[PDB]
RNA sequence: CGUAAAGCGCGCGUAGGCGGUUUUUUAAGUCUGAUGUGAAAGCCCACGGCUCAACCGUGGAGGGUCAUUGGAAACUGGAAAA
RNA sequence: CGACUUUCUGGUCUGUAACUGACGCUGAUGUGCGAAAGCGUGGGGAUCAAACAGGAUUAGAUACCCUGGUAGUCCACGCCGUAAACGAUGAGUGCUAAGUGUUAGGGGGUUUCCCGCCCCUUAGUGCUGCAGCUAACGCAUUAAGCACUCCGCCUGGGGAGUA
């Protein structure tokens, strides 16, 4: 695929996270709460798809912002 | 002839798409190329060889096209020193089924060399003379060297079926025996004599056009 | 549901023998006890479209092996008929 | 759930006619068997081979081509098909093509070409016609 | 392909037409008109051409017969068996005939058959017609017809033993 | 039966139609022979007679999805076994 | 069918191949589901929005335009039962050149570890294209090709989906 590098993976697996590791929340996402998708991170379609419902959950604990932009 | 040795300088070929037809000839691709094999290779150029000896054994005639790059420096040279016709550039279209042109084109040519004789340039305006002058070099430039093209040939060489379709049709059109240099991206069965042999090579296309016009060198300086 | 812990409790009364998996008569059985569980749950929840859609093939296709053991053997019809207390 | 084999094999045929390879194969049959031997009979079959493995078949062939490489049939189809199941009694057998093709009959003492089966004075259910 | 003025020959032509090109201001027209070429001893071929006269363009439609031509397997005053031919829906359908009937057909392939030295066969067009895709049909079809000789080489039996 | 008229919105499925591979068997279909019958006139063929033709006669063939019965069992079908 | 979590519930593919040994396909009639709009029953109405009001353009505009604005759009249970419901391509089965991707898998080699790479196999999901096919356009393993079985349907337009 002409996206960035494929298999960036290779630091997670097999199911993640789904809260409990900020190390691969802060890397997937953006400055202002914007989700970034998988054209600039190079992963996967299936992570991209638990990350989704990993944000959703995580928004719900009060542990991320649903938008940051003060 | 054909050697195995001669047959370790023609390696892979351009691999961007290969038609599936002539899969038998490919011994194994490897280094994400496909190579062509050389066993069939011998017997093949043996054999195209033989039958191009004897159509210069009854007194033959042949062409050579030389349209691509990196070949017409080495298509001059053989089929001059080969003493047939020659091509390294636009084939103009029709040259096998449209003979009313061609006659009148070296007739043109034989009119308008002569000329200069008993005073063509600077005998009148500059406007003729400098249209006359382009002219000249443009024909000979993009038809070639070619001027002793006059009874219908029986067999004609080309450098590349996949830039040449239009001529090896108009060969079909007119089922003359075709033979020329076959890369592994081309129609196999447009060809009856074939060489599945490299081209983008230098060395590969001297050797192989250096050999062809000593075949036709060899028939036809014996009795034809 | 189903589980496969009453699945294979339930099949190793009704296999042929101890080594078979097909067996209709294990498949007619466990076809019931999935029409049975899946009309429960359609009596819970009146409105749907894949229940009813699945009960018509389970049914289908339990009567087209039921009508196959027809043809083949005849007392392993009524035995299983009368076991299972289904096709009056 | 496939509803004829002869059908198939016909189908098989004429699918390697149109692209030209010597190898084909296709599950055989006792009928599949005769039928290949008669056309290697009438000429049209370079060479039979059967093969055995689990369970039926496979029955390999090798097709036949001319030296310019030309297809020798024109055309080649079944008359008896599912359904409307068709027969032929001995004086009304039909000569397709007369000697040119032949026609492939099954008859109560086995399959042979049209010729033969109306010497004898003896038809049956035709199956194909080829030519 | 290979055209030849050393046989006999004898042209006929099956239609023409009044065609027209349609630019602004007026309305150029160019007549048509197709012809079939044979020397009724076996070998046939037709023709197309266009110009903005008759007579150039049949000239134009013959010149460019010769150069397709067929080798119209023949026997015994018949075709040696019956076909359908088909092209472009222009089907046409013929078959042999005893001697003393004479070709039945329409009028361009009645044409197309009489000009290949056929003397007595039997045939009956169908589908569209338009003479150009019935007669091309039935060039067609005289392009897959085989001959006794024709087979028998290739199946590895003989004649005298497969025969019409 | 894409666009020209013509695939219903789709699904579950009865009756029906169709049927994997091999063996044995039945011989209903099928193939094959005979028997009786398919009136005659008519159509067709051959001949003969009204001067010819028309016509008529003669005789032949032809005509059943026909019945009975003698055989064959590849195929369809029935049964049994893989 | 795109909000999340759980409870219950129907389907699909791969591998496996131990197992039942043809039990299969099509399938009239029958039955059910079936867009949105529409309707019966009771709520709710923040927005958005048929009917409608004002203004504006406009010869004139009850249309577009701007500002409101009811039913409606929402929920719960029934009612109806059509559509350009399309891929204008009926379902099931088998065969016929290629390359390129995408979604959920599998086998093997390359790496200390494949997660990094490659090849091969599936099934869908696309495109470009050969043979062939077509009125042509286009179809091309996701056939409109090569065949078989079964179902539906058409036999000029208007009348007319009308009586």
């Amino acid at each position: 695929r002409r996206r960035k590098k494929v298999c960036y993976f290779t630091a997670n697996g097999i199911t993640h996270i789904d809260y409990k590791d900020t190390e691969l929340l802060k890397r997937f996402i953006s400055e202002r709460g914007k989700i970034l998708p998988r054209r600039v991170t190079g992963t996967s379609a299936k992570y991209q798809r638990m990350l989704t419902t990993a944000i959703k959950r995580s928004r719900h604990m009060a542990l991320l912002p649903y938008v940051k932009e003060e | 002839m054909k050697q195995l040795l001669e047959a370790g300088v023609h390696f892979g070929h351009q691999t961007r798409r290969w038609n599936p037809k002539m899969k038998k000839y490919i011994f194994t691709e490897r280094n994400g190329i496909y190579i062509i094999d050389l066993q069939k290779t011998v017997k093949k150029v043996d054999e195209a060889y033989n039958f191009l000896k004897q159509v210069s054994e009854d007194g033959g005639q042949v062409l050579f096209v030389g349209t691509k790059k990196q070949a017409q420096e080495s298509v001059k040279s053989e089929a001059e020193r080969a003493g047939q016709f020659y091509i390294n550039q636009r084939w103009l279209g029709g040259l096998l089924t449209n003979y009313k042109t061609i006659s009148k084109r070296i007739k043109r040519i034989s009119e308008i060399e002569k000329m200069e004789e008993d005073g063509l340039f600077e005998v009148l305006p500059k406007k003729e003379v400098v249209e006359l002058k382009k002219e000249y070099d443009r024909l000979i430039k993009f038809l070639g060297g070619i001027r002793d093209m006059k009874s219908m040939p029986q067999a004609l060489f080309v450098v590349d079926p996949r830039k040449e379709r239009n001529a090896i049709a108009e060969a079909r059109k007119l089922n003359i025996p075709i033979v020329g240099i076959v890369d592994t991206n081309c129609d196999p069965d447009e060809i009856d004599y074939v060489i599945p042999a490299n081209d983008d090579a230098i060395r590969a296309v001297k050797l192989l056009t250096a050999k062809m016009a000593d075949a036709i060198l060899e028939g036809q300086q014996g009795v034809s | 549901a189903i589980s496969q812990e009453r699945k294979n409790e339930i099949i190793k009364e009704y296999r042929v023998h101890e080594t078979d998996t097909g067996s209709p008569e294990v498949q007619i059985a466990v076809l019931t006890a999935e029409i049975n569980a899946v009309n429960e749950h359609l009596r819970t929840h009146k409105k749907d479209h894949h229940s009813r859609r699945g009960l018509l093939k389970m049914v289908g296709r339990r009567r087209h092996l039921l009508n196959y053991l027809r043809s083949k053997d005849i007392q392993r019809y009524r035995e299983l008929i009368k076991s299972l207390g289904i096709r009056r | 759930t496939m509803t004829d084999p002869i059908a198939d094999m016909l189908t098989r045929v004429r699918n390697a006619n149109m692209v030209r390879h010597e190898k084909l194969e296709l599950p055989a049959s006792n009928i599949k068997k005769e039928i290949a031997e008669i056309l290697k009979s009438e000429g049209f079959i370079k060479n039979v081979e059967y093969v055995e493995d689990d369970k039926q078949g496979v029955l390999r062939l090798f097709l036949k081509y001319g030296q310019n490489d030309e297809r020798v049939i024109t055309g080649l189809k079944r008359i008896s098909k599912p359904g409307l199941r068709v027969y032929a009694k001995a004086s009304e057998m039909p000569k397709v093509l007369n000697g040119l093709g032949i026609a492939l009959v099954s008859t109560s003492e086995g399959v042979i070409t049209d010729k033969e089966a109306r010497k004898r004075n003896v038809g049956g259910e035709i199956i194909a016609y080829v030519w | 392909r290979r055209e030849e003025e050393t046989k006999e020959f004898e042209e006929r032509v099956v239609t023409i037409n009044r065609v027209a090109k349609v630019v602004k201001g007026g309305r150029r027209f160019r007549f048509t008109a197709l012809v079939v070429v044979g020397d009724k001893n076996g070998r046939v071929g037709f023709g197309t051409g266009k110009a903005q006269e008759v007579p150039e363009a049949i000239k134009k439609a013959v010149e460019a017969a010769k150069k397709d031509l067929v080798v119209v397997p023949r026997v015994e005053g018949t075709t040696p068996h019956t076909i359908t031919g088909r092209y472009g829906s222009g089907s046409v359908f013929m078959k042999p005939a005893a001697p003393g009937t004479g070709v039945i057909a329409g009028g361009p392939v009645r044409a197309v058959l009489e000009l290949a030295g056929i003397t007595d066969i039997l045939s009956k067009s169908l589908g569209s017609n338009t003479p150009i895709n019935m007669v091309r049909a039935t060039i067609d079809g005289l392009q897959n017809l085989k001959n006794a000789e024709d087979v028998a080489k290739l199946r590895g039996k003989t004649v005298e033993e497969l025969y019409n």
